RNA sequence: UCCCCCGUGCCCAUAGCGGCGUGGAACCACCCGUUCCCAUUCCGAACACGGAAGUGAAACGCGCCAGCGCCGAUGGUACUGGGCGGGCGACCGCCUGGGAGAGUAGGUCGGUGCGGGGG
RNA sequence: AGAGCGCAAGGGUAGAAGGGGGCCUGACUGCGAGGCCUGCAAGCCGAGCAGGGGCGAAAGCCGGGCCUAGUGAACCGGUGGU
RNA sequence: CCACCAGCCUACCAAACCCUGUCAAACUCCGAAGGGUCCCAGGUGGAGCCUGGGAGUGAGGGCGCGAGCGAUAACGUCCGCGU
């Protein structure tokens, strides 16, 4: 449960996401990767749902590092009110996230340790994933 | 170009002192002396007004200048006149009053102070400047106690050709500059 | 040093606290004191 | 606006006229001001009625 | 080690690509023409010369050149390999990144501690004649809460440094505990 | 030390660019569009008189006249620094109508 | 006629910077004296007047490590006026015309119009 | 050029618009080619003409302020001048 | 820790910067396809110009493609281009 504070303004307009992901698909971190793949919202719930995979199984293990950041204004509205007036309120914080957007980072474990992890890991999430190692994307800044 | 005591006394012995120590094949490279600055912070010219320009214009009418005042920058919340017009006097000595000046100061200024040991050799720039600032004004010998309101001390500033404390401390040793040591 | 309104100068002396002759010439008109 | 007004003037020697405005608050008594009489030469102009 | 080539011509990408090759754009001070070579040995020989190593590359057109790659530039959706591009070799204070194995078993380490590993392939220079492979540092007496870094790296003599080069090489870290969930609260 | 196109005020639509340092005047006439000058006189680089005050004035005047057998009317006074203290050369005597 | 320094316009940071060399007779920075000019919210530091003393350092143009800076193609994607097709959604793919930034090699401490001081 | 430019924002400007001051008072009378906009009404800029001013030595600058809200067609009456 | 002043410390809070990396309808070092339009040329077509005479018309809507209150809900949906 992280986010930036209220910066600048606070509602702002909703999306439609053809294909593109701006970039951020590599290692340079740590090791061990985990690579979202769909055009979709990271959600806040997901995100330490994802933590909890990870140290609920994995405990005592080693570091693991972050790249992404959830954001976003969820303007929702009050119920039963009929709609029209006002925009909504910033809940559901989420993120932009597109396939071969990449994202979390293992390392200090075994193979399997982040095999597993990233197993049930992607279990969770409200979409799905892939994962991989260390080798050709080297060189990336 | 009227010579005075410290006048003559920095001009020879400063040379080949100076050259033949550091080197210097120049006449205007060899490191000299340049501008001095007296100043005034007292912002209480938040009221007391120019009643204190009064006490201000004291403090350079007796070292013999006319002074100009400098006001504030902006808000100082904490010690009103936000907008910043106050007083806060500063007068610049030029070649020649430098020499009154800097006479009496090493002179008269000095030999005084209660607790006299000498002045913190490591108030310097290192790009050979001296500021040094001091307490009671009252200390001067063209003062008498019947004219001052309080304490007007001021953070005399010096500039010179110097770029490091070496040669400009070596300086003031030459010209009778005390010093902590 | 011009102007019009400037806080005057001339000659001044000290006598110091050991039967001194030094010459001297300063803002205010004359003055004499310590070492 | 009001309570700042807006005033004009007429021909000091029997009458020429302008249009402008005002201002109170500031240490403001009269006001005259050089311009052109419509007729006659460049003369002043003084501060009459409203 | 050695591969493929072939001169490139005024032929576009996704053809070669999509067919089973791959196209590049080779140049060295005087020069910037265009190549290509093919996919699979591509993908399977770059896991081990690498940018780690120097290239082969052997030309139908005679002259079996050894260069080196650089820019690759990937296809970002549904992506791999789609556009390499080729320095070629000289011997002038030539830059490239360098890459390292960093051996043994420390304190910070075995307690539970991990290592986080900010560089493998590093900025430095050298003359192609040299053969400075692959650097193999350091590793024996770490701590938790202390850095290691910048000039303070073997060099197999000769190979100057192009860095700045305070820049963190690694550090070791603190793991993770369901205890960070005593923070949770 | 003196941009604020001091020459856009002399970039009104005329110019005349001239300098003094230390003992010589640079005293030249120049048109523009392309930055085609014209006219040339100087202080001590011409074998003239030995004072500054006096040689300035006339030296104005000399090239002026000089300037009348090639054609002018008015122009522009150009420096950067100056305060400006009549040199009463002036370019004014000095053909121009000047000041 | 091949030609040495400066008033000075244009080229848009290769022109800018630390530094590295630089000249002085002439140019210039100055220097020098506040008598002339007029000037400083104070100070002749801003500007004029006058020189025999006298500097080449601080200053410019000019010659450089090119670290920084800026200039930066070659190839490919990212998308897309235009056309033709598959979706639980969200999306996509082929042609036509395009072509970034980025990655990259790479490049420069100046290019130049007039007018006057000359080996 | 991130200060600032009167209040908000954008633009933009120290080659001023900002900051210090001397003299003043074009915060001009009667016209204005021309056009942006634009259903209409409206808003707007404007070099140059005759009058006749202020400063700058002049070349010249000023037909209110760096700009975009501070503004309200008509009916009706007060006001002085002609 | 000392009152003659400062020597010193930091499983801490941690400006900056660094480098690993990234988010932006109201941010922009860059910058598309373009679009708009201007001059020469093409272009005889229920083209284009002027006038005036008479009109109807001032919730449109399907589908695409693009922004939005919408929940990437409606055969809700207000603009945009396109028909």
């Amino acid at each position: 449960m992280l986010m930036p504070r209220r910066m600048k303004y606070r509602k702002q307009q909703r999306g439609r996401l053809k294909g593109a992901t701006k970039g951020g698909d590599y290692v340079a971190f740590g090791d061990y990767g985990l690579v979202a793949l769909e055009p979709a919202w990271i959600t806040a719930q997901q995100i330490e749902a994802a933590r909890v995979a990870m140290v609920r199984h994995f405990r005592r293990g080693g570091k693991i590092f972050i790249r992404i950041f959830p954001d976003k204004p969820y303007t929702k509205k009050p119920l039963e009110v009929r709609m029209g007036k006002g925009k909504g309120n910033v809940e559901g914080y989420v993120a932009v996230v597109k396939p071969g957007r990449v994202m979390f980072e293992v390392a200090g474990v075994t193979e399997e340790q982040a095999m597993e992890a990233l197993r049930i890991a992607g279990h969770k999430l409200p979409i799905k994933t892939k994962i991989v190692r260390r080798d050709a994307y080297d060189e990336a800044q | 170009p009227l010579d005075v005591a410290l006048k003559r006394k920095y001009y020879e012995e400063v040379r080949p002192e100076l050259i033949r120590r550091f080197g210097y094949q120049n006449v205007w490279e060899v490191p000299r002396l340049e501008k001095v600055v007296i100043n005034q912070g007292l912002g209480e010219a938040k009221e007391d007004a120019r009643i204190l320009e009064k006490a201000a214009q004291e403090l350079a009418l007796i070292t013999g200048q006319k002074p100009a005042v400098t006001r504030a920058k902006k808000s100082i919340s904490n010690f009103k006149l936000r907008k910043g017009m106050p007083i806060g006097l500063r007068v610049t000595l030029r070649r020649d009053r430098m020499w009154i000046f800097l006479e009496k100061l090493l002179n008269v200024a000095l030999p005084r102070i209660r607790d006299f040991r000498g002045l913190n050799p490591n108030s310097f720039d290192g790009r050979g400047n001296y500021n040094l600032g001091l307490r009671e004004q009252l200390i001067f010998p063209e003062i008498t106690y019947d004219m001052v309101d309080a304490l007007r001390g001021m953070d005399i500033a010096v500039v010179t050709t110097a770029e490091t404390d070496e040669e400009a401390r070596a300086l003031l040793e030459l010209l009778g500059f005390p010093f902590r040591k | 040093m011009k102007e019009g309104i400037h806080p005057k100068l001339v000659p001044a002396r000290i006598i110091c606290g050991c039967g001194n002759v030094i010459e001297t010439y300063s803002t205010k008109p004359e003055i004499y004191v310590e070492v | 606006v009001r309570i700042k007004l807006l005033l004009e003037c007429t021909e000091c020697k029997r009458r020429n006229y302008a249009t402008e405005k005002n201002k109170r608050n500031t240490p403001n008594k009269l006001e005259l001001r050089k311009y052109c009489p419509w007729c006659r030469k460049h003369t002043v102009h003084r501060e009459v009625k409203i | 080690y050695r591969l493929k080539a072939y001169y490139r011509e005024g032929e576009k990408p996704s053809a070669l690509r999509r067919a089973g090759k791959l196209p590049g754009v080779m140049y060295n001070r005087h020069l910037n023409r265009k190549v290509y070579v093919d996919l699979v040995e591509f993908d399977k020989v770059f896991r081990q010369a690498s940018i780690h190593h120097v290239i082969v590359l052997e030309l139908p057109d005679g002259q079996s050149l050894p260069t080196l790659v650089r820019q690759v530039n990937l296809d970002k959706r549904r992506r791999r390999p789609e556009h390499v591009d080729f320095f070629v070799l000289s011997d002038e204070p030539v830059e490239m990144y360098v890459p390292l194995r960093f051996v043994g078993t420390p304190a910070g380490v075995r307690a539970g501690g991990v290592l986080q590993e900010i560089h493998r392939d590093i900025l430095v220079k050298v003359s192609p004649r040299n053969i400075p492979e692959f650097i193999e540092v350091d590793v024996s007496g770490l701590e938790i809460g202390d850095s290691l870094h910048a000039s303070d790296l073997k060099l197999p003599p000769g190979v100057e440094l192009a860095v700045s080069p305070e820049e963190t090489i690694a550090a070791v870290v603190p793991p993770e505990d369901v205890e960070k969930l005593a923070e949770e609260a | 030390k003196f941009r604020v196109r001091n020459r856009i005020k002399r970039t009104g639509r005329l110019r005349l660019s001239v300098f003094r340092s230390l003992k010589h005047i640079y005293a030249q006439i120049i048109d523009d569009e392309k930055g085609v000058t014209l006219v040339s006189a100087s202080s001590l680089a011409l074998k003239l008189k030995g004072n500054k005050t006096e040689v300035a004035r006339q030296v104005g005047r000399a090239l002026a006249e000089k300037a009348l057998a090639l054609g002018i009317k008015q122009v522009a006074f150009d420096r950067g620094p100056y305060k400006y203290h009549g040199r009463v050369k002036a370019l004014a005597e000095g053909a121009r109508e000047g000041g």
